[PDB]
This record gives structure tokens, sequence and C-alpha cells, in this order.
């Protein structure tokens, strides 16, 4: 929605508009793995003047390569004005979501299993029962290819996004379909009112 | 072009036979800097130097040189110099009179009014700027020796001279483009094939230039093009390179960038390298064994020559990107037969500790090309994984979902352009 709408002709400028695409920073940072580059066909002097705006924001992005929990506490006591701005606590811990968003996510394809105590050592992560703990949590993410090993401390992935051999597979084409149907139907409506254009 | 460098030294070095080697400005040049981070050795080398600022004497480089002299002497003295610094003022003003006496000769021959006249002055009067160790004004003449060239041995003289000159001068951009002209452009086969197949390959030259540009300008590929192109028969530069850095510089160059089949036959099949191949037999069957992957000992001797190839003033440039590629390509040599990475006598080979090892690993993680993972307590990598129908699955429901996004992305920017919508400036 943000990106969508960011792009439309913009000239004046609001702290609105500030904490909008400081909310983008966050998802898009935050809600990915690594940072999004967007198309850039956004306002002239509003993208181009809130960008050094986002000053902050772009360093936060780099932060985002960092994994330093002191300098994101002194940003966020920075921004804690509008952390709180509108209510919207947790802010500064959904970027430590982000933070172990990154942790995790560099987890997932190094290896099989670990010490996992060795690993929560590894991954600045607070905690190896804590560790699984969270990692569980994933499982309620109901993501990970991780697993319960209390005896032998074992963690493994299990490599099953899909074995391209479903009904529900059909399910998830389905919805492709009928997805793409509609949307071709109101490319040809649109199309159709084209052809209503004028002496031209 | 000195890089801080630290120590940092190395004892692996013979300056006697290096002067043997080298000479000119490149000489005193690379004695300074190896001296540099190769204290105390430094001191000999530095000694020969400044005999050689007794050699056509730039003692502008001579107050250098014995400015570090006394620094680093008075900064010995801790552990226990004594110099002819007046007659050598009296032999600098007998090398500035010498200066004049050829200025003289030279606007003498200026008014001798003849183009190949013109064209040994600017030989001549570069040749002393070379002599006495201040070399600006001399390029002006070559700066205007195109201008006296017509003929096909005119271009021989336009383009080995200002090569010649770039032997001290030493610039890529348009002495690489007149390596280019020089071997190609005028008179296309250059009239001479290069001296027809040149005896004395100043295409060797050539190949020295770009070489070092390549090192600078880091497209090792035709680097080690050239490298492998080493001509004997030109068989005599000073400055050219040592047939030790000559091999070693251009088959390392090429270490770097190959892939190993069209390698191994530039390597295997190397022919017009034989004798810069039979130079050094250390990185011979350093090389050899390499690609035979005894790791051990090849990482060896590799990280020895660590020290020697900061030895090279042109060789500690690129030591870290060398032996980055060097341990990423042992990698890519050994590993990509497997299918399950164990480590333990692989280690024992690579003798990098089981962590160590392993964080190799994980940077390769951070890379590498194999859908691999590893039990730790397994010690042991799998390497990657089988199908790429469903990997292509993924990709193409990634695809789909925003292809959608954006296609209402840009149904409502149909709506807001048409729907007239923007947003002021206030």
């Amino acid at each position: 929605f943000y990106e969508q709408a960011i792009t439309t002709p913009a000239m004046a400028v609001s702290h609105i508009m500030l904490e909008s695409y400081k909310k983008y920073i966050l998802v898009s940072l935050i809600l990915l793995g690594k940072v999004q580059q967007l198309p850039k066909y956004t306002s002239q002097i509003v993208g181009r003047f809130i960008k050094p705006l986002s000053n902050a924001y772009h360093e936060l992005a780099q932060v985002y390569s960092t994994n330093n929990p002191s300098e994101l506490r002194n940003l966020v006591n920075k921004h804690s004005e509008t952390f709180t701005r509108d209510n919207n606590m947790g802010l500064v811990k959904q970027c430590l979501s982000s933070l172990y968003k990154k942790n995790i996510q560099r987890l997932t394809k190094t290896f099989l299993t670990l010490s996992l105590q060795d690993m929560a050592s590894r991954v600045q992560l607070s905690g190896p029962q804590e560790a699984e703990k969270y990692v569980l949590h994933m499982i309620e993410d109901g993501e990970i290819f991780a697993s319960i090993n209390q005896k032998d401390g074992m963690v493994s992935f299990h490599d099953n996004p899909e074995k391209y051999n479903n009904p529900a597979m059909l399910h998830n084409i389905d919805q492709e379909m009928l997805k793409c149907i509609e949307l071709d139907e109101r490319l040809k409506a649109m199309d159709q009112e084209i052809t209503v254009n004028p002496q031209f | 072009k000195v890089y801080i460098e630290k120590d940092v030294e190395n004892p692996s070095l013979d300056l006697e036979q290096y002067a043997a080697s080298y000479s000119g400005l490149m000489r005193i040049e690379r004695l300074q800097f190896i001296a540099d981070h190769c204290p105390t050795l430094r001191v000999e080398a530095l000694k020969m130097a400044l005999s050689f600022v007794q050699r056509t004497f730039n003692v502008d480089m001579y107050e250098e040189i014995h400015r570090k002299l006394s620094e680093a002497t008075r900064e010995l003295q801790n552990a226990p110099p004594a110099l002819d610094t007046a007659w050598v003022e009296a032999t600098r003003k007998k090398a500035l009179l010498k200066l004049e006496k050829l200025d003289t000769d030279l606007k003498n021959y200026k008014g001798n009014s003849i183009k190949e006249s013109i064209r040994r002055g600017h030989d001549d009067l570069g040749d002393h700027y070379l002599d006495c160790g201040d070399l600006s004004n001399a390029l002006k003449c070559y700066s205007r020796a195109r201008d006296y060239c017509t003929s096909a041995k005119h271009v021989i003289n336009m383009c080995l001279n200002v090569i010649k000159v770039s032997v001290y001068l030493q610039n890529w951009s348009h002495v690489l483009s007149y390596v280019s002209k020089a071997e190609s452009t005028p008179e296309i086969a250059e009239q001479r094939g290069e001296r027809d197949s040149q005896t004395q390959a100043i295409l060797t030259k050539l190949k020295c230039a770009a070489g070092l540009a390549e090192l600078a300008a880091r497209k090792y590929k035709q680097a080690a093009k050239c490298l492998l192109l080493a001509s004997f028969d030109h068989c005599d530069f000073p400055e050219l390179l040592s047939p030790s850095n000559v091999a070693i510089y251009g088959g390392l160059c090429a270490l770097a960038t190959f892939d190993r089949q069209e390698l191994q036959r530039n390597v295997i099949s190397s022919s017009s390298f034989k004798l810069f191949l039979e130079l050094e037999p250390q990185v011979r069957d350093i090389i050899f064994k390499f690609y035979e992957s005894k790791y051990a000992s090849c990482l060896k001797m590799l990280d020895e020559m660590k020290d020697n190839l900061l030895l090279d003033m042109y060789l500690a440039p690129h030591v870290r990107t060398l032996y980055t590629q060097i341990r990423n390509r042992a990698l890519i040599q050994y590993f990509s037969p497997y299918v399950s990475a164990d480590m333990h006598r692989m280690a024992a080979a690579f003798n990098t500790t089981v962590a160590a090892l392993e964080d190799e690993l994980t940077q390769l993680i951070l890379e590498g090309l194999i859908s691999a993972r590893v039990d730790s307590h397994s010690k042991i990598l799998y390497a990657r994984d089988v199908d790429q129908r469903s990997t292509t699955f993924e990709k193409s429901l990634l695809m789909g979902k925003e292809f959608q996004r954006r296609a209402k992305a840009m149904m409502l920017r149909a709506a807001v352009l048409r729907n007239q919508i923007h947003v002021k400036s206030p």
C-alpha cells in the first residue's frame, strides 16, 4: 500500500508521511530478510527530500546488516518520540525481532545441526533453552526445519518446502488461475474502455 | 606506490643479484621500498641503492636516502652514517653543470633544424633526464616526439621510445593505448609483424606493461593472456622483470584467473613459456601438485612466499587478493566432486583448526554453491541437494505473487493517474 501510493506525484511533505515512510522502513527491513529497493518513480522533492530525512533510517538499514544491540538501543531512544507517537509501543523489539530474523535466517542454510548450546553461543541469541524456545515459536511460525532433541541437543533442517506432489499444488495454482483470470479480465475491460477514447 | 605496509620483514632476498637483475630508477625504488618493511636488511639495500645514486646521480634521492639513513642510523644507535656529504655536494654541482652542458647541447640541436635531429634530440634529452634522475621535461620531447614520426621505422621509434620512457614513466592508459597501437594500430600487422615474429619481442615489454595494468586494473584475464605469451628471445631487459618474478608474476596472475582446463593447457601444454616455466621449480611443482591437490604444503609455500611476494613491491599490493582467491579455488578444486564434505583427514590436510576449518566453511556458506549442511557432530558437510525443478516451482510462485502484486499496483496506479491524483507542494 505504501509504495503503490508513494510513487504518487508528491510535492507536499508531511510528518504524517514521515511516519508513513518510517513504518514502511520498519516493515521492509524487519519484514524482509534484507533491504528492499523500490521503483524509484516517487516524488521529485518529497521522495528525495525525506530521503535525507530518512538519514537515521538508511543508516539503520545498514544497521540491519550490523547486529549490534547498543547502537540500536541508542537510535530507539532517539526516535522514541515516534516509537510511541501513536501508541505504537513495541517497535524497538519489532526491530529486535528482525534481528533474530537475521540470526535464524543465517542459521537456516548453514548446517543440519550443531551444538545448539554452542550455536546459541554463535548467533547472539540470549539463552540456549531460550534458543529452542524461540525456535519452537518459529515452529508456531510454522516455517522452521528444526527439531526437538533434548537428549543429543539436536535440531536439524528438513528441507521440505514442497514435493510438487499435491492436489494442494492444484489449489495453489487454481488460486493463481482465478487471480490471473480476473487480472486479465480487467485488463480487457480497461482496454475496452480505452477503445472508448474520442477522436484521436 | 607504497602500501603501509607492516614489516614486517622477510630475509629471503639477494639484492646484489637483484641489481644484477633490475636497474635504473626502479632499482633504487624497490631498494628503498623493500628496505622500509625490511629493516636491517633495509641497510644494505639502501646502501647499494645510494651507491646507485653514485650511478648517474639522482642525488635528490641521495638526499632522501641518506635522510632515512641517518634517521634509522640514530634509531640504530640504541644498538651500537659516517658519509662524504660535502664531496657529494661538489659532485652534485658537477652533475648540475653537466645538466647545463647537455642543455646547451639540446638548444644547439634545436638549432640543427632536422626532423630526425629532432627525434634524436628527444632521445638524448629523455636520456639525460634519466641520467641525473630528474625526468620531467624529457616527456615533452617524447610528448613532442610523435610529431616527427611518419614512416614505419618512425612508428617503431615513436612506439618503442614512448614505452621505453614508460619503463620509468610507468603510466598505463595512454601507454597501454600505445601498446595496443604499436602491436596492432600502425600498418596492421605493424608492417613489421612486431619484428616479424619479433626476434627481441618488445611485445614482451608491452606484455609487462599491460600485465602490471591488470595488476592494478585487476582485469587479470588479459594479464595472464600475455603472461603465457612470454617470448624468451627478447632475452634482455633489466627493467623488464626478473625471470623468477617473470614466471611467478605471470603464472600466479593466471593461477588466480584461470579455469583449470585451458590453463593446464596453458601450463602442462605451455611451450612458449617453457623456459619461463622452468624458471621457478618451486612455483612449478607448486601449481603442479596444487592442481594435483597437495593443499597442505602447497598452501604452505603459498603463505611462505607470502613474505617474499611482500618482498615484491608488486606482489605486496595484491597479497590479500591472491591468497584470497587461492584458498577459494583450493576449495573450488577439491570440493566439486564430493557429495558430503567430511573434514577430519581433510582438515588434517588443510591444517585449519576444526573450528577455523568449519568457519572457512562458514565463509563458504556466505557465498557457496552447494545446498549443503553439516552435522557439526558429523564434523562433516553434506554438499548440495538434488532438485532444481521444484526450485523452479518456488521461484515460479514468487514470480506470480509479485506479478499480481505489481498488477494491482498498476491498476491502482491507473486509478491515481487517471483520477487526477497527485500531491501539491505545500
